[PDB]
DNA sequence: AAAAAAAAAAAAAAAAAAAAAAAATTTTTTTTTTTTTTTTTTTTTTT
């Protein structure tokens, strides 16, 4: 056999003191429920949070953050021996239980530009943009071989030599017998893990400006593959360590350095929210007890620092509510994304809107007018140009998939922009392909556009069709079309100023002291949990400078974006009721003769009228919780198109 | 697997809070007062008595003796950082070193830099520092093993074996750390020993040679290196255990330090120490593996039986008027009759008083001449087992070498050394020579120089010396001027049928084979502890011939030659013969000055020695 | 980790095989009692007997002995298993369990000279004497580390690879930490197994005359190490197998082969000896208990007609005394030396043989054929390591035994000197300048002389008819002069005697063939009825192996002599010693001393002892009274 | 709104910096064993 350990204090220690802490039945089982929540859901990585176990045993954090690889081993050993405490037979079935790290690092948490040599064998929390990725491949962790000759299963193991020193007998892999007979490996006995090779660069926006972009290698392992494709803003928390080079004679002392990660994580946005039984309780309140006029709280607490624009602000909740998808059992499909198209007069706020739409709705991609150009905007088509073959690259619209695509300078677009999103903007699919690839990509998202009227301030005495120039086919996938105008009345500009003036005196509580600069200058922001992948809520906003005061109250963003999130998922249902009064109304509004005279019209009407009437009613009743379309919902869409497709001519 | 800083402060606890009613029921912590000398470099040799250790914590022994090398090592620490808290004044520098020793610390506490942390390879070893030696005292409760026995399941383990010493060789000196002496930094390497052999060094590790890139040659000091007496000794089963067909084993005892000059060839010894191998390098071994020799690693030598190192009613007895005839009729009691070859026997014991004013030997010899089945043979056996210092020599078995030394290769080093047969054995003893008068011509010229001379000058091929046989010699034969001449006395033992003497001699034979013991007498024979002790009571007894007794030993001496010239022999002989039996009979008597009783005595012997001859 | 194996089929099949094998109790059970009594003795090997392997199933028996090496592996876990099925405690304590084997292997049974390739893997039994026993050197096995630096402590595990290729990694012994740490190793921890090396040499009296020996060497690991000495006639059966030698980039053909002992067995099968002959022999110690030792007598030598007082004292001597260790270490010898002087012809030499064929340990030996050295201890030197060592001689083996020496008589005085320390107090003290010795032979003398002129002269004394001193005499406790005597009627009586023995025939197993003048069967020095049947041809008689086994368990009895028998023996000795107790024309045999004294005891006890007293008694004390009244007098004729 | 020019990109080809792979018996030493010689010891023969 060889050298084996008896009597290691240390490992012994650390295994003592991990158990101990992974007990957690005293410290309100926090980490017993997460064992618990792990084996029901048939996972075998632990996410341990660094702040607890930092708090719980100070000295194990430290040695763990500062020798990643042993801690990781201790930790994992006494992993397996709580998994196998509380179930054996799950510990019997998987034979090694990981545990990635999770929370505040001091100094640990770094950029691939300040990940220097110095946290060699630490657990660095690297932030950056995965720039490429490489093919999942197994790499054989036990292979099992036959021999025909002699009946005889051999089985040979490979350990995880990734860091470490490798020597041929390690990785040699069988192919005669001691007798030289031919084996023969069985596959299906095999056991394999996957592998996975990642990229992660310096955020553009993080990285000093004119240089050159830092990356890291990073080494993805078993249920950790496939977290990250290219473009995703990750935070990989990994060791970082020297890999050995190939057997030589003669060294240059250079060795590359790579990132075995331990966790892989994606922008806490987008993440499914947390929703303890308190929350949905008190969103349970909410619908129940107000849901007459939920639907109007709602759109004017979206955005408090816009003041007017409520139909806007509307049509802006029941975008960000949607529709619902119809499925055809033919295959045929009818998007349920609202299109909305703000246009009018400069400073009304409408980029601010898209702003407001682009930090609240998850996934939502900015863009501008020439920001993006064609490939950019939709997907792309491009070649390995190391193996010879096609591949995609997503686009701003593919990215915003099941989210929205907030554009502004939509008028300064190029034709072929829009030309190329006129599919997106309906079919809600990208159809892209080349002579070696075809790919038909899903970008279900709604389009929050902005755009300045042909010569450049609206035109009051001019027709709707004449003040923008875009022309009817565009026109009519924008389910909403709004056009803000910059009255002059004098009540107005008072109401205007008064809210401005006022949003601009308010300063936050606490943090801000009369005088403070909370502008930071790239360091503190190392120095301090990035709030884009971190970890009680009320519901009502209480009185502050925001307002004066009135019988209303303002709903808090958080519980807001818990309601929205819930109440999107439901699918109301149209009833017979709304549908008669739905297509009525549409055969009314089809028929120029109900509207007034000197009355043009904003965009088209037509059958895609109808479904953004029926998308509408959907959402309002999505916001109602209703489950079912009634009248009220009917009721509110037909009353915001026909306020969107109609704008008087002045003279 | 135990926490050897624990296993440290349980010796440390016991060493210094063990205390004992050794002196007259006065509690004085032994171990304590043992480390201030060793503090105060009083004392060299510190022996442990495990069967203290059990008195209080018997798991430790069972460690102990489970791991003795590990936990002797662990004492040694213990007792190294408990010294300085028991040092009550300054060493007085018994040697060059102890001079070393003061230097070096001297020098360190200089150079120290308290908080700077020093390389591993920058202090002076431990056994550098020592000036004592750690033993373990065996438990009682371990039985003795037997060499045969001892085998690889003892290995590292604390055995008591018990045997003869058939080979020592002399204390020499073995290195136990090596110093060098570097020619470019001034600073000095140190090598601690373990193996057998060992490289010298080539390079120095100073850190001053290393940081200058000089070539930094060091020289091997035999001043500033340390040594240990060493001596190398072979232990021999006894005979009451050794198999039935089989001829006793050997096992290699290796002693060093304070246990060194105690156990000499032919001694009964019982070494308690720890067994263990030693690798077998070098040799093209038939079998793959680390084999590995074995020996002991003496740690407690104590000497048995007759090789063995008073109370009102012993002095008592020993004043008491009778204690001559009580002497001489505890030797051999199973042997009936014969008290007055008894008697001559103890004398032989005893011995006369060494002169040297021309050296006269105070000696005794001894011929019992015979007719067979007079126990002969079974007195000759019981002066063996009883005499302290004793060889026997039966027949030619062991002739010519066996008798006189010879040279043989040496083992530590490899060489010829002088090993010593039955005479040198016996020197300061006694050899009994049975079966006398069929031994070699050459082994009786030998043994008559060695009656006369006290020496055996060899001149043979590979050997010219002359060894030092100062044995009394105690004869048997069977039927003479070469012997009458010679010896002190010669005792003719006749068996002539008598029916009370054979009744009374069978029925002693006769109880002494059913209860294994001698009939019951008057008083109960004395011990052979007993009795060796007194014999080596009176040995350091040397009385003196007053002037008085000139006139009267005179005239004893020529009415004696006279009555030899008239029968159908007496010589200058036959007076030395009386002088040193009165003076041995004064050394029993436990008197400076020989008197007429003495005087009385020794011509009574010799007048029944004589008679015995016709 | 490295390539383990899965699933074995073989592997399988025979450990299935040889835990049924061993699980014995829907059959007799032998070898459930054999665990258990391994079990109860605390050993860790079991002795297999090929014969009951080959009998339950024969494919077993051939795989074993055609491949042993993993089938032995096989045997050995299996034999661990069902150790721990009895009780794992005890299965726990040792790590593994060893398989010897014994009975009677076909073609496998060779002599060191037969000993060839083709047995090379194979298991082989071999007898042969041992010429070289190295010392039992300590094998590391398993190394217990500690490092100081830091606390840790580590474990290396050295596989036996005797006889398969090992790579240095393997016996790297350690001695730095993975940071050079310097690292002492456990003595008291480590595990270490003694290992042995011996010379097995073909048989003297079997090797071919004209050629020289033929040796073969034998590896024995734990608990095998110390079972042989040189000299000794051993059976060994292990496997033969090929030594690597050492790395090397050019090799010969050559391979050195070695045996390794599986185990190791004593030639001496008769030097040891159930409840029905427990039984049986209590029985006959109490039903007959005067005629018992008259009965034993005659039954002793069948063969030899006559000779009743002679026969009579070799069972005393069979018997021997009851030795006295005093409380001073005195020593009483209690073995018996009996001297025949005897006229050509008359069955001394006969009875030497009879008692060499049925003592145990019996050494034969001859007047100047065992000369000093061979008759007694030597000392030698090893010639290697240049130190002296003792060399047990005839005496010192037959140490608890019998030495039956022939022509005594014409022994060297030196010699026969020599023996007086052997026959007195049954010990040779020999000494060189390097070594001192006492060794140990409690032998008794059975010696075989011829009176001087050839023929015993009845006319003149025995003194004179012996050509021996008073000196030599007295060691000798009996002395029978055995005469061949000119009556007629006891002429036919032994004419008729032998005739009958010559005529006798085996029966059934011969029918009118010539005996034979050995691999092919098992050796019979090696191999595992009160009365005989009366035959006439034989009787015109207690059985031999009857006879053997009561005079083994007679022999350990120690009776006590009693107060009426210690004063009827003084008191006769004290008549023997005076004058009256031999009458006019009586002469003599040899001298009266208290040695006499010690040989009526020592008789009485053999008496005593026949009986199985536990006391010896007034009739034991008058046996051997008149038996010493018989042996010490001669009527001389004029 | 269509044509021409500009450039912008994609992909393919090419040339170094570092790392990785390939190729590799012969001479001398020592140990064991075996034999030869010397001297001592023991044995045998003659007086
Ligand atoms: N109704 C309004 N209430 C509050 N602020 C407004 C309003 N209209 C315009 N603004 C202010 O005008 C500024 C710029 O408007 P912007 O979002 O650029 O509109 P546009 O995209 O039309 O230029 C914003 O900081 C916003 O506060
Ligand atoms: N006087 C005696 N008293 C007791 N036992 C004796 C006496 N004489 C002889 N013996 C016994 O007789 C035996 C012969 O004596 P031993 O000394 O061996 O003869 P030798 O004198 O020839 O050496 C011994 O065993 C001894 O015990
Ligand atoms: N009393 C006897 N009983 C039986 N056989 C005898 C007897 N006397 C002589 N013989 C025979 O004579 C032969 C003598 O041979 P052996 O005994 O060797 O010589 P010795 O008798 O001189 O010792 C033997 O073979 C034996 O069978
Ligand atoms: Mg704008
Ligand atoms: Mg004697
Ligand atoms: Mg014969
Ligand atoms: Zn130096």
């Amino acid at each position: 056999a060889g050298t084996v350990v008896l009597d290691d204090v240390e490992l012994r220690e650390a295994q003592r003191d991990y158990l101990d802490f992974l007990d957690d039945e005293e410290d309100q089982g926090i980490y017993q429920s997460k064992v618990r929540e792990l084996i029901s859901d048939n996972q075998y990585r632990l996410i341990v949070n660094v702040n607890d176990l930092r708090r719980k045993n100070e000295k194990r954090a430290n040695r763990l953050l500062n020798n990643a690889f042993e801690e990781l081993v201790a930790f994992q050993r006494a992993l397996k021996d709580f998994v196998a405490s509380i179930d054996a037979t799950y510990a019997k079935q998987y034979e090694e239980f990981y545990v990635g790290l999770e929370g505040s690092f001091g100094s640990k948490h770094v950029s691939p530009r300040t990940l220097t040599s110095c946290f060699l064998s630490c657990v660095v929390c690297v932030e950056g943009i995965v720039t490429k990725c490489s093919l999942v491949r197994p790499k054989v962790v036990r292979s099992v071989h036959y021999c025909p000759a002699t009946k005889k299963t051999i089985e040979r193991r490979y350990s995880d030599l990734t860091t470490l020193v490798a020597f041929p007998s390690s990785s040699v892999y069988p192919t005669k017998d001691e007798e030289n007979n031919p084996l023969e490996t069985e596959y299906g006995l095999s056991v394999y893990k996957d592998h996975q090779t990642i990229t992660i660069q310096e955020m553009p926006e993080k990285a000093p400006a004119g240089q050159l972009p830092r990356s890291v290698d990073v080494i993805l392992d078993d249920d950790l593959v496939d977290k990250a494709k290219p473009g995703d803003r990750v935070q990989v928390v990994g060791t970082y360590r020297c890999l050995p080079g190939k057997k030589g004679g003669y060294t240059s002392g250079t060795f590359r350095t790579v990132l075995i990660a331990c966790n892989v994580k994606q922008m806490s946005k987008d993440a499914q929210p947390s929703f303890s039984a308190e929350d949905i309780a008190k969103i349970k309140k909410f619908s129940k007890t107000r849901s007459k006029d939920i639907f109007d709280q709602l759109a004017k607490s979206l955005a408090p620092s816009i003041h007017g624009h409520d139909y806007v602000k509307k049509a802006i909740l029941c975008l960000l509510l949607g529709g619902v998808e119809r499925d055809l059992e033919n295959g045929s499909h009818i998007r349920g994304d609202i299109n909305i198209l703000l246009i009018g007069d400069p400073s009304v706020a409408k980029s601010q809107l898209l702003r407001y739409v682009l930090c609240t709705a998850p996934r939502a991609i900015p863009t501008t007018g020439r920001g993006s150009s064609g490939v950019g905007l939709t997907a792309a088509v491009t070649t390995d140009q190391e193996t010879g073959e096609r591949r995609l690259e997503a686009g701003a619209m593919v990215l915003a998939d099941r989210g929205v695509v907030c554009i502004d300078e939509f008028d300064k677009m190029s034709d072929m922009d829009r030309t190329a999103i006129h599919e997106v903007m309906e079919q809600g699919r990208v159809t892209i392909a080349k002579a070696g690839i075809h790919a038909r990509l899903n970008a279900r998202c709604s389009v929050l556009a902005a755009a300045n009227p042909v010569y450049g301030r609206y035109d009051q005495y001019k027709t709707p069709m004449e003040n923008i120039g875009l022309q009817d086919s565009l026109l009519s996938r924008f389910d909403l079309l709004f056009i803000m105008l910059d009255q002059m009345d004098p009540e107005q500009d008072r109401e205007i100023s008064d809210h401005v003036l006022r949003m601009h005196r308010y300063r936050a509580p606490g943090e801000q002291d009369g005088d403070a600069m909370p502008l930071g200058s790239a360091v503190d922001i190392l120095a301090t949990d990035d709030p884009n992948f971190s970890q009680i809520y009320e519901k009502h906003d209480n009185l502050l400078h925001g307002t004066k005061k009135k019988k209303e109250k303002m709903v808090s963003a958080a519980f807001m974006k818990k309601y929205i999130h819930v109440a999107k998922i439901i699918k109301p249902v149209l009833t017979q009721e709304s549908a008669t009064y739905i297509a009525e109304e549409y055969s009314r509004l089809r028929s120029q003769d109900s509207m007034s005279s000197d009355t043009a019209r904003t965009s088209p009407v037509t059958a895609r009228t109808l479904e953004t009437l029926i998308r509408l009613a959907t959402a309002h009743a999505k916001a109602r919780m209703s489950k079912t379309v009634d009248l009220q919902d009917a009721e509110e869409a037909v009353e915001l198109v026909q306020y969107a497709y109609f704008k008087k001519v002045l003279e | 697997l135990k926490d050897y800083a624990l296993e440290k402060e349980k010796v440390k606890k016991f060493l210094q809070e063990f205390y004992q009613d050794d002196e007259l029921g006065k509690k004085q912590f032994k171990y304590g007062n043992q480390l201030v000398r060793l503090a105060h470099r009083e004392q060299v040799a510190l022996y442990v008595d495990l069967d203290d250790v059990a008195e209080d914590d018997p798991e430790l022994v069972d460690s102990i003796c489970e791991n003795a090398r590990r936990y002797a090592k662990l004492f040694a620490d213990a007792v190294q950082e408990l010294l300085p808290q028991y040092k009550e004044r300054e060493v007085v520098n018994k040697d060059v070193l102890d001079v070393y020793i003061e230097h070096r610390l001297m020098m360190e506490q200089r150079s120290r830099d308290p908080g700077m942390v020093r390389s591993p390879q920058n202090q002076y070893p431990a056994e550098l520092m020592r000036r004592f030696e750690l033993y373990f005292q065996g438990p009682s409760s371990n039985k003795p093993r037997v060499i045969r026995e001892v085998r690889a399941d003892s290995v590292g383990k604390l055995v008591t074996v018990r045997g003869i010493v058939t080979r020592v060789s002399e204390v020499k000196p073995k290195m136990v750390v090596a110093t060098y002496t570097c020619d470019q930094c001034g600073a000095e390497t140190y090598q601690p020993i373990q193996s057998p052999t060992f490289m010298p060094l080539i390079m120095c590790p100073s850190q001053e040679c290393q940081t200058n890139r000089s070539g930094g040659r060091l020289y091997l000091q035999t001043r500033g290196s340390r040594f240990i007496k060493f001596q190398e000794m072979k232990m021999q089963e006894h005979s009451d255990q050794v198999p039935v067909g089989n001829i006793p084993r050997s096992i290699t005892v290796l002693v060093e330090g304070e246990n060194t000059r105690i156990a000499q060839p032919g001694d009964h010894v019982s070494v308690t120490g720890i067994f263990l191998p030693i690798l077998r390098t070098g040799f093209r071994q038939v079998v793959q593996g680390l084999l590995s020799e074995t020996y002991l690693e003496a740690h407690r030598i104590v000497k048995m039986n007759k090789s063995e190192d008073l109370t009102r009613e012993e002095l008592r007895q020993i004043a008491e008027e009778d204690f001559y005839e009580k002497l001489a009729a505890s030797i051999a009691p199973e042997i009936y009759g014969h008290e007055d070859v008894k008697k001559a026997l103890l004398l032989l014991l005893v011995g006369g008083v060494d002169q040297s004013p021309m050296k006269i030997r105070g000696n005794i010899n001894i011929c019992l001449m015979g007719d067979p089945g007079v126990a002969k043979s079974q007195l000759l056996s019981y002066i063996d087992r009883l005499a302290p210092r004793s060889q026997y020599t039966t027949g030619r078995g062991s002739s010519g070498v066996g008798l006189t030394a010879a040279v043989l290769r040496d083992s530590v080093s490899g060489e010829l050394t002088l090993e010593g047969g039955a005479l040198v054995l016996a020197d300061q003893g006694v050899c009994c020579i049975d079966e006398f008068d069929k031994m070699a011509e050459a082994d009786r010229t030998a043994i008559h120089e060695v009656m006369e001379q006290q020496t055996i000058s060899i001149a043979k091929a590979g050997i010219l010396t002359t060894l030092n046989a100062r044995c009394s010699i105690l004869a048997a034969a069977n039927p003479p001027a070469a012997l009458l001449s010679r010896f002190d006395l010669l005792w003719l033992i006749q068996d002539r049928p008598d029916r009370d003497n054979d009744l009374r001699l069978a029925q002693h034979i006769t109880y002494v084979h059913q209860h294994s013991r001698q009939p019951p007498s008057q008083f109960e024979p004395l011990d052979m502890k007993l009795m060796r002790r007194y014999i080596a009571m009176c040995r350091e007894k040397q009385p003196m011939v007053p002037e008085s007794l000139a006139d009267y030993i005179t005239a004893a001496y020529v009415e004696m030659r006279r009555e030899a010239w008239a029968s159908k022999y007496t010589s200058a002989r036959t007076l030395l013969a009386i002088l040193r039996l009165s003076t041995a009979l004064a050394r029993l008597r436990m008197v400076d000055v020989v008197e007429k009783e003495d005087v009385n005595e020794a011509i009574r012997l010799m007048e029944m020695s004589k008679d015995s001859l016709l």
